[PDB]
């Protein structure tokens, strides 16, 4: 069984399939960062 | 919808990302590429000569294969498309200009601003900086449904014009997380240090998946209800910088084309809210946008004279990820003074 665990820094790219726009781009290095 | 617009805007997104990380390598990143692209396209409407070309090339347009008029019409079509009514997902993008009433504007500029970018011109008394700041911030707060409240922190009393773009996004997961499955768990800042976060989970899920062995990362796509989705890229421990260096339109196209459906036993994703505020001045300089900030600025498309210059470009963005879906908003402001 495959497990995918986002328990370390990761990237998010929120995309629109209609326009191919990148709405938002993110790196989460620390979800509780100051 | 435009293929050439998508290509330039994605090149810009990744070029911007890389500069942000170079500037602050230890920080979270969150920004809206399309908000910044649209704000600077709006600015280029009033730009001429080197000021103009620098902006358009900085936005990653190939000016040997496109023209300023094509670019503006492409952004007009994008705004129209993005702001269509929808019963599934909430998405809106707006532009505005806040202008000193005494400043003489070309009729051609204000007409084009409204026609191409959907922007009204709001008479603003910048000499009452506190009230002018409140007005712009209220416009952004209204547009972002309260998500972004303090885009403008300081406003020079001699400001002549502020161009503003906002984007508002609210979406439900196609496959939402059950909050009963959210548990405090470790989020490893490094191999040796972690923080405790609420870790959401989904079980027995079939989603697009790609293990990129060469780049030491895993890519998955989670869908929102509607025409939007999110690419999650999970680098192996301590490989984030290797992955960041490979970020490009080509890599993203590769990833998109390599995804295959896979049954995931368990997927764990933190519930989190992050925000970042940016002074983009050095960033845009690194991407080649220089003259607009200088005494050689050519914004004569706004007024008919070379009497305006950019002082500061700012951006603020917020990303909220939780069991039901995602809320994210951003706004970009271009402050302009006399020259
Ligand atoms: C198939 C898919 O998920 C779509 C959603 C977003 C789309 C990408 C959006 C950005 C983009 C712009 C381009 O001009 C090259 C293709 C790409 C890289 C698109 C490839 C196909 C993608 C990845």
């Amino acid at each position: 069984r495959t497990i995918v665990r986002f328990n370390r820094p990761f990237l998010m790219i929120i995309v629109d399939h209609f326009t191919w726009s990148i709405f938002f781009m993110s790196k989460v290095t620390n979800p509780k960062q100051a | 919808v435009d293929r050439g617009l998508a290509s330039a805007n994605v090149d810009f997104a990744f070029s911007l990302y890389k500069q942000l990380v170079l500037k602050a390598p230890d920080k979270n990143v969150i920004f809206s590429p399309v908000s910044i692209s649209t704000a600077l396209a709006f600015l280029s409407l009033g730009a001429h000569n080197t000021t103009l070309t620098e902006i358009l090339k900085g936005l990653k347009f190939n000016l040997t294969e496109t023209s300023e008029a094509e670019i503006h019409q492409s952004f007009q079509h994008l705004l129209r498309t993005l702001n269509q009514s929808s019963d599934e997902l909430q998405l809106s993008m707006g532009n505005a200009m806040f202008v000193k009433e005494q400043l003489s504007l070309l009729d051609r500029f204000t007409e084009d601003a409204k026609r191409l970018y959907g922007s009204e011109a709001f008479a603003t008394d910048f000499q009452d900086s506190a009230a002018a700041k409140k007005l712009i911030n209220d416009y952004v707060k209204n547009g972002t449904r309260g998500k972004i409240t303090d885009l403008i922190k300081d406003l020079d009393s001699q400001t002549m014009m502020v161009l503003v773009n906002y984007i508002f996004f609210k979406a439900k997961w196609e496959m939402p997380f059950d909050p009963q499955d959210t548990h405090q768990s470790r989020f490893y800042l490094s191999k040796k240090k972690w923080v405790m976060v609420p870790m959401m989970s989904l079980h027995h899920l079939t989603i697009p998946y790609f293990r990129d062995e060469e780049l030491s990362c895993t890519v998955v796509q989670l869908n929102y209800t509607g025409n939007a989705s999110v690419f999650f890229i999970l680098p192996d421990q301590d490989k984030m910088e290797e992955v960041e260096a490979m970020l490009s339109r080509e890599t993203l196209a590769r990833w998109g084309d390599s995804l295959e459906f896979r049954e995931i036993g368990e997927l764990y994703l933190p519930k989190f809210s992050i925000s970042r505020d940016y002074n983009l001045n050095d960033i845009l300089l690194q991407l080649g946008i220089e003259e607009a900030f200088t005494s050689k600025a050519d914004l004569s498309g706004i007024t008919g004279a070379r009497n305006l210059a950019v002082s500061q470009v700012v951006h603020k963005a917020v990303l909220d990820v939780f069991e039901e879906g995602t809320e994210a908003s951003a706004a970009t402001a271009v402050k302009i003074t006399l020259l």
